[PDB]
Parts: structure tokens; C-alpha cells; sequence
């Protein structure tokens, strides 16, 4: 099991600095290149730095956009690289990849989110969404949970502390005046409900929040 | 800087066709240490890219023998044999003979299967959201095929054309269908002003819409 774990993501005013860091595991670290790649929907995906090992001397390359802000480097004592970044622009938002290219393969990091904006951090605001008049859709019933404007991204949305996997819809935020909002969705059987709790659980890193509502019947 | 051109864009095949996917460079990618920096990667929905092919035709280690690498200079293919419902997702090749390191820009792979109509649920504002004195509606449609659907909020018969955002799901890895949320956002004045709010969808596995709907008062 390799991993590359990164972290030091979140929001940042623009203009000023930010510092990544991934850490690695499960493989033999000396033996690779490590690469920061990001993504946007915007320009898609597009490497930025590199850095290389023993070998090579610890080699750096950067790409045009951020050479002369970007500083990568590394340390094989720790196995962990680092992307120190500075003076920040719109253009930078994205989500960084710690990657490891070595001569058999390559292993890539989940990504941690940067968000560039001057914008303040807003807690969501988290409401239950219970059936109209809950009875039997066919074998099942669909239940809710609404995440309402928050800022900035991500948010961490799980059903039943974690319990509840199958059957579930959570959609992509969506950025209204200048807040994000997203829903999720989760069907379970008919004898389940309301026999049974059922609560979404919604965490908010950038604001430290968390929040766990049960989803009660509602006719109103 | 290299260019990686990806075709096709959207790929559309159903569970056991074969599908090729092709990349292009705008120069070669043979180093001169003789290698062939060419890599193709699967990105599934929500996840990381994750490594298929490595220069050119190596299978990377868990990788389905189902999955090939082929090419050569600046054109290289990649096949897959018989599609399966979680090879779902974007590809992209990318070469790094090169500094900069480039990708293409992606092609996604779609799963025809046969049309399912959308399961349709209303919620109205919850106790909770009013007391802040706000009033969102929501409207899930789950589990339709195919992804092209109309959703259109209707508020006391009359069409609503202000305060509703909507969020599709990517296609589902497991079944193969899409599913939309469609919230009409309004302030809890707004929504006081009047009675019937519904939820009406327009999906080609009917020829008359799938309505749901509640009055506020009938509550
Ligand atoms: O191909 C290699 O010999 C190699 C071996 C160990 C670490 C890095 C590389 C490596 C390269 C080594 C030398 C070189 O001139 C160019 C290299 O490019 C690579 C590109 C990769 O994607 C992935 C790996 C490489």
C-alpha cells in the first residue's frame, strides 16, 4: 500500500503565500522523481515542478507560470517534498497532486484544494430534508440533506457517521452569489425508515465545523 | 511546449464493446536515452488519476490484461478489450520526454445502457431553514438514462425563471445512470407569496412529464 499523503491546502488572499507538504510511504522514495501536477476545469490538468533524486542531483525544473514563485524541494530523510508558493494569483487555484515517477511506474496523491480568493471563510448551514408524507416510493424511500452557503470548498458530506454507503447521491457544489451550495441524497428501504435514525454528518475543515442532523418525519 | 491532442472527446460504448482511444504529440516522445515517455491514466469520478500504461505499452501492477498500450513517435492507442461498467471516467496520455510534462485534455468514456426514467422526490423547506427565514425547495431526480433531461419549477402554475441551481452527478460507476438536483432558493417572503411549488422533468422514457408537486398550505 503506497500513499502519498499531502496536505497545507485551503483558501488564501491573493498576493500572499502558501506551503505544501506530502509525505510518503510504501515504496522505495530515493528511487523516484516527485512531481506537484494540478488541476483545474479551467486549463485541465498541468505539471508545475519537479524534482529529482540522488542520482540526479536533486535537479529542479518549473513551468513558466510559476517559475521564479514556486520552490519545490525535498528531503529523503523524512520522505516528503514540498511546494513552497508565493504572490498567488486566481490563476493558481486548483487541486495539487503530489506525484512520484520512478522507472516501473507512478503513484499520485488524493490532491488537496487551493482556493485563491479574498473572500472570508462562511460556515455552512446544514437543514434535514424529509418526505412530503413518507410512505414507499416502490422498495424504497429517498431522504436529504442540504448544505447551504459556505465557502470555501471542500465539504465532507457521510451518512450514518459512514454506515450508510450504497444508495448515495451527493452532487457537485454550486457556486451562488459568491457561496457554495450542495445537496445529498440517500435511498434506504422502506422498513428501515423511520424505524431506524438516519443522519447525514457534514464537516467544514476551513471553518472547523461538524455538524450531524437526524432526518425526522415531517407532515407539516 | 508539447502538444497532446486526445480523440475523441466523449466516448459513448456498452458493457462488452471494445474502445480505442488515440493520442497524438505534437513532436516525438522518443528520448534520446531511448525511452518512450508516453503514460495513459484513468481518472474515475471523485478520484485521483490513476496509472494504466507506462511508457507506451508496460501494464502498470493491477491493471485488468484487459487494457493495451500501442504507438510509436507521436501516435499511441489505447485499447480496451471489453468494456466494464467501473472503466467509467476520463483517460489522458501524457508525455514527459519533454519539460514541460503535458497532458491531453481527456476523453471521457460513457456507458450507453438502457433508459431508465428519472425517480422523482419534492422537498419543501424544512422548520429550521425558515426560522433563518429562508426557503429552499429541492427536487432530486435519481437514477435516469440518459444523461440529457429538462427540469422546469413551476410556481403556482407559473413558470419559475429566477433562483434555481442545479448540479448533476457524473455517471454512476455501479449502474451506470445519472441523477440531478434542482434547488429553487428563495427568501421565506418569497416563498409566502404563494401556494403550489412543482417539480416537473422531461425525460425521453415519457412522453408526458413526470410531475411532483405540494402546496404550502396543504402541507
Ligand atoms: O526512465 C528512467 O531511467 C528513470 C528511472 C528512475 C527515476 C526516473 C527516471 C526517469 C527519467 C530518467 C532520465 C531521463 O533522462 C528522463 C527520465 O524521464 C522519466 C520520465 C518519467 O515519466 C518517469 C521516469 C523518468
Amino acid at each position: 500500500e503506497v500513499k502519498l499523503d499531502e496536505t497545507g491546502g485551503g483558501l488564501v488572499q491573493p498576493g500572499r503565500p502558501m506551503k505544501l507538504s506530502c509525505v510518503a510511504s510504501g515504496f522505495t522514495f530515493s528511487d523516484y522523481w516527485m512531481n506537484w501536477v494540478r488541476q483545474s476545469p479551467e486549463k485541465g490538468l498541468e505539471w508545475v515542478a519537479q524534482i529529482r533524486n540522488k542520482p540526479y542531483n536533486y535537479e529542479t525544473y518549473y513551468s513558466d507560470s510559476v517559475k521564479g514563485r514556486f520552490t519545490i524541494s525535498r528531503d529523503d530523510s523524512k520522505s516528503s517534498v514540498y511546494l513552497q508558493m508565493n504572490n498567488l494569483r486566481a490563476e493558481d487555484m486548483g487541486i495539487y497532486y503530489c506525484t512520484s515517477y520512478g522507472y516501473h511506474g507512478a503513484y499520485w496523491g488524493q490532491g488537496t484544494l487551493v482556493t485563491v480568493s479574498a473572500a472570508k471563510t462562511t460556515a455552512p448551514s446544514v437543514y434535514p430534508l424529509a418526505p412530503g408524507t413518507a410512505a414507499l416510493k416502490s422498495s424504497m424511500v429517498t431522504l436529504g440533506c442540504l448544505v447551504k452557503g459556505y465557502f470555501p470548498e471542500p465539504v465532507t458530506v457521510t451518512w450514518n457517521s459512514g454506515s450508510l454507503s450504497s444508495g448515495v447521491h451527493t452532487f457537485p457544489a454550486v457556486l451562488q452569489s459568491a457561496l457554495y451550495t450542495l445537496t445529498s441524497s440517500v435511498t434506504v428501504p422502506s422498513s428501515s425508515w423511520p424505524s431506524q435514525t438516519v443522519t447525514c454528518n457534514v464537516a467544514h475543515p476551513a471553518s472547523s465545523t461538524k455538524v450531524d442532523k437526524k432526518i425526522v418525519p415531517r407532515n407539516c | 511546449d508539447v502538444v497532446m491532442t486526445q480523440t475523441p472527446l466523449s466516448l459513448p460504448v456498452s458493457l462488452g464493446d471494445q474502445a480505442s482511444i488515440s493520442c497524438r504529440s505534437s513532436q516525438s516522445l522518443v528520448h534520446s536515452n531511448g525511452n518512450t515517455y508516453l503514460h495513459w491514466y484513468l481518472q474515475k469520478p471523485g478520484q485521483s488519476p490513476k496509472l494504466l500504461i507506462y511508457k507506451v505499452s508496460n501494464r502498470f501492477s493491477g491493471v485488468p490484461d484487459r487494457f493495451s498500450g500501442s504507438g510509436s513517435g507521436t501516435d499511441f492507442t489505447l485499447k480496451i478489450s471489453r468494456v466494464e461498467a467501473e472503466d467509467l471516467g476520463v483517460y489522458f496520455c501524457s508525455q514527459s520526454t519533454h519539460v514541460p510534462w503535458t497532458f491531453g485534455g481527456g476523453t471521457k468514456l460513457e456507458i450507453k445502457r438502457a433508459d431508465a426514467a428519472p425517480t422523482v422526490s419534492i422537498f419543501p423547506p424544512s422548520s429550521e431553514q425558515l426560522t433563518s427565514g429562508g426557503a429552499s425547495v429541492v427536487c432530486f431526480l435519481n437514477n435516469f438514462y440518459p444523461k440529457d433531461i429538462n427540469v422546469k419549477w413551476k410556481i403556482d402554475g407559473s413558470e419559475r425563471q429566477n433562483g434555481v441551481l442545479n448540479s448533476w452527478t457524473d455517471q454512476n460507476s455501479k449502474d451506470s445512470t445519472y441523477s440531478m438536483s434542482s434547488t429553487l432558493t428563495l427568501t421565506k417572503d418569497e416563498y409566502e407569496r404563494h401556494n403550489s411549488y412543482t417539480c416537473e422533468a422531461t425525460h425521453k422514457t415519457s412522453t408526458s412529464p413526470i410531475v411532483k408537486s405540494f402546496n404550502r398550505n396543504e402541507c
